[PDB]
RNA sequence: CCCCACUAUGCUUAGCCCUAAACCUCAACAGUUAAAUCAACAAAACUGCUCGCCAGAACACUACGAGCCACAGCUUAAAACUCAAA
C-alpha cells in the first residue's frame, strides 16, 4: 500500500518529567539547615508548596521533618536561624519588593 | 518567651528612614499572613464559619488566578486595531 | 558595606556601632499599640525603666485614647522623659495592631529619639486560650 | 503516479521541523501598524513583533527577518470553558533581518 | 527494630559527659537493647530555652543513638530518660534509613478540571 | 442586640443519653456517553440488579399502645373535626 501513512507511537519529543530540587534526596529532621531554607527569615512560618516550589510528597516530608525538629531542639521556631541566612536562595518569594 | 529577642519580625532601619521600615516590616508580616491572622483572632470563628470562611477563599483564589491568567493571556490583543475601517 | 535588614547577632561580632554602643546595648522602646488605648516605655539593655507614657496619661480620656494623635502625644512625652536621662537611640518593639501601631512611634522621632531598629512582637497564639465570642453587630 | 495527501504531509517543511519552541525561521512583513510588525512566517497564524528601536527604519512591507518561534498558535483553556481560547495569531520573538 | 535516640546532654566536662553516654547506653543494654553506633553532632547553642528538672539550659551537647531494640523495650527507656538529671531532651524515633524513599517517577502536570457544569446555556 | 463580672457547661476518668439542616437533602454494585440529552432550578442524561422509603395539606417530630439505664425524654406512630388547596 502506502507507507507514507502516519504510524502509531508514543511522542518522542515528550520531555521528561520535572522534578523537585529534593527528588531523590533524603530529608532528616536533623538536618536542619536543610528545613531552615524553607521557612521565613523573620516569622519562621512554613512557607506553602507554591513559593517552595516542592512537590506534593516532598512538600509533606518537609513539613514533618520541620515540626519533629522544632519540638527535639533541632529548628527555632519563632524565627529562622541566622547561621543559615546565607543559605542559597531556593523560595520565589520577595519581601523588600 | 524561651526563644532568642530581637531576631524575629525585626527590620533594621537604614540611614533614619523609618517610614520605609515600617513600610518592610507591614509588608513581610502581610505576606507571612501575621496581619490577617491577628485581626480573626480578635473574636473566636466557631469551626463551622471558618471552613466556610476558607472555602470562600479558595474559591475567591481559584477565580483570581484564572481571570489574572486570561488578561495576562489576552493582553497582547490590546493593541491598535490593524484593520481599521473593515 | 551593603545595608542588612537583619538584626546583627549578639554572639558575632559586628562593626555597626550607635554613639559607640553595640546593638545589644541599645535600650529599648516597648509600643502596646491596643484598639482603645497606646502605652509606651522605654527601658535601657539591663531591663532599667527610664521613660513610660500613654494616651490616659497625656491628657486624652475614653474614645479619645484610641486616635493616632493621641498616640502621638504619648509618643512625644516618653522621648521627653527618655531624653532627660541621656536616650538617643532605641529599639522599636512594637506590640498590637491598635491605630497608634505607627503614629505612636512619630512621636518618639519627633522628640529626638532615633529609630535604628523595628520590631514586632504581637502575640499569636500557635492553636492556645479561646478568644470570646463574636460580637452581633 | 500521483502523490497521496500523506506524502504531502510527511515531506513539507512544517512537519519535518517538528516542535516549534525555539526555532529559527524566516518570516515576511506584509503589515505594518505603528510599531506592530505583521511576520509571516509560512505557519497557519502569523506573529506580532513590536518594531527594535536599534534599526527600526529597515523594518518595511517586504522586508525578511528572523524569528524564534515559541509556538504556532495561542490557545489556553480557562475556567468554565468548554474550549480553548485562541488568539489568531501566533508567538515569535523578533532577532534581526535576514541577510543573504 | 531499629531505633534512633535524639539525645541532647547537658553541657558539662569530659569526665561528666563521657559516663552520661555510657550510662545511658547500659540502660539499653539493661533492657535487651542490641546498641549499633554513637553518633556525636557536636555541641550548640539550643534554639530555644529549656527547662528541666528546675534546671535553666542554654547550651547542650547533641548525640545520636543507633539501637536495636523490641517494641516494649520503646516504652521502658522514655521512662528512663525523664529521670535522668544530664539528659535535657531524649526522644525515640524510627531510624529513617530503614524506611526505604520509594523512587519518584517527576511531576505529572495536573490539568484543568472540565465537566464540572453543564453546558446549558445560561 | 452592646459592656463587665461570674456559675452550670466545654477538659479528664467511669457509666449513661442515642438526637442534628447526622445534608454532598443526590442509596449499594456493575456499566454507558448513543438515541428521544433534557419540565424548571440545582451538581448533564441514563442502563442492569437489589434493598429501604413515598402516595393532597393541616391536625402531627401529636394522642394512645409498646420498647428503652431514658421519667419535662427518645424510637415506632394514629384518628375525628377542618380546608380546596398545600
Ligand atoms: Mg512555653
Ligand atoms: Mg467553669
Ligand atoms: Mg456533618
Ligand atoms: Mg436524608
Ligand atoms: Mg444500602
Ligand atoms: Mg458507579
Ligand atoms: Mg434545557
Ligand atoms: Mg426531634
Ligand atoms: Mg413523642
Ligand atoms: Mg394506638
Ligand atoms: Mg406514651
Ligand atoms: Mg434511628
Amino acid at each position: 500500500s502506502n507507507e507514507d501513512l502516519p504510524i502509531s507511537m508514543e511522542n518522542p519529543y515528550k520531555e521528561p518529567l520535572k522534578k523537585c530540587i529534593l527528588c531523590g534526596k533524603h530529608v532528616d529532621y536533623k538536618n536542619v539547615q536543610l528545613l531552615s531554607q524553607f521557612v521565613s527569615p523573620f516569622t519562621g512560618c512554613i512557607y506553602g508548596r507554591h513559593i517552595t516550589g516542592l512537590c506534593g510528597k516532598k512538600q509533606k516530608e518537609i513539613t514533618k521533618a520541620i515540626k519533629r525538629a522544632q519540638i527535639m531542639g533541632f529548628m527555632p521556631v519563632t524565627y529562622k536561624d541566622p547561621a543559615y541566612l546565607k543559605d542559597p536562595k531556593v523560595c520565589n518569594i520577595r519581601y523588600r519588593e | 518567651a524561651k526563644h532568642l529577642k530581637f531576631i524575629a519580625r525585626t527590620v533594621m532601619v537604614q540611614e533614619g528612614n523609618v517610614e520605609s521600615a515600617y513600610r518592610t516590616l507591614n509588608r513581610i508580616l502581610t505576606m507571612d499572613g501575621l496581619i490577617e491572622d491577628i485581626k480573626h483572632r480578635r473574636y473566636y470563628e466557631k469551626p463551622c464559619r471558618r471552613r466556610q470562611r476558607e472555602s470562600y477563599e479558595r474559591c475567591r483564589r481559584i477565580y483570581n488566578m484564572e481571570m489574572a491568567r486570561k488578561i495576562n493571556f489576552l493582553m497582547r490583543k490590546n493593541r491598535a486595531d490593524p484593520w481599521q475601517g473593515c | 558595606t551593603k545595608f542588612s535588614i537583619y538584626p546583627p547577632i549578639p554572639g558575632e561580632e559586628s562593626s555597626l556601632r550607635w554613639a559607640g554602643k553595640k546593638f545589644e546595648e541599645i535600650p529599648i522602646a516597648h509600643i502596646k499599640a491596643s484598639h482603645n488605648n497606646t502605652q509606651i516605655q522605654v527601658v535601657s539593655a539591663s531591663n532599667e525603666p527610664l521613660a513610660f507614657a500613654s494616651c490616659g496619661t497625656e491628657g486624652f480620656r475614653n474614645a479619645k485614647k484610641g486616635t493616632g494623635i493621641a498616640a502621638q502625644t504619648a509618643g512625644i512625652a516618653a522621648a521627653a522623659r527618655a531624653k532627660q536621662k541621656g536616650v538617643i537611640h532605641i529599639r522599636v518593639v512594637v506590640k498590637g495592631l491598635g491605630p497608634g501601631r505607627l503614629s505612636a512611634m512619630h512621636g518618639l522621632i519627633m522628640g529626638g529619639l532615633e529609630v535604628i531598629s523595628i520590631t514586632d512582637n504581637t502575640p499569636i497564639p500557635h492553636x492556645g486560650c479561646r478568644p470570646r465570642k463574636a460580637r452581633k453587630l | 503516479n500521483v502523490e497521496s495527501f500523506a506524502s504531502m504531509l510527511r515531506h513539507s517543511p512544517l512537519t519535518q521541523m517538528g516542535p516549534a519552541k525555539d526555532k529559527l525561521v524566516i518570516g515576511r512583513i506584509f503589515h505594518i501598524v505603528e510599531n506592530d510588525l505583521y511576520i509571516d512566517f509560512g505557519g497557519k497564524f502569523h506573529c506580532v513583533c513590536r518594531r527594535p528601536e536599534v534599526d527600526g527604519e529597515k523594518y518595511q512591507k517586504g522586508t525578511r527577518v528572523r524569528l524564534r518561534l515559541l509556538d504556532l498558535e495561542l490557545t489556553s483553556r480557562f475556567l468554565g470553558a468548554t474550549t480553548d481560547t485562541t488568539v489568531l495569531e501566533a508567538n515569535a520573538v523578533l532577532l534581526g533581518i535576514q541577510e543573504s | 527494630p531499629r531505633y534512633e535516640l535524639a539525645l541532647i546532654l547537658k553541657a558539662m566536662q569530659r569526665p561528666e559527659t563521657a559516663a552520661t553516654l555510657k550510662r545511658t547506653i547500659e540502660a539499653l543494654m539493661d533492657r535487651g537493647a542490641i546498641v549499633r553506633d554513637l553518633e556525636n553532632l557536636g555541641e550548640r547553642a539550643l534554639p530555644y530555652r529549656i527547662s528541666a528538672h528546675s534546671q535553666q539550659h542554654n547550651r547542650g551537647g547533641y548525640f545520636l543513638v543507633d539501637f536495636y531494640a523490641p517494641t516494649a523495650a520503646v516504652e521502658s527507656m522514655v521512662e528512663h530518660l525523664s529521670r535522668d538529671i544530664d539528659v535535657i531532651r531524649g526522644n525515640i524515633v524510627k531510624h529513617p534509613l530503614t524506611q526505604e524513599l520509594k523512587e519518584c517517577e517527576g511531576i505529572v502536570p495536573v490539568p484543568l478540571a472540565e465537566k464540572l457544569y453543564s453546558t446549558k446555556k445560561r
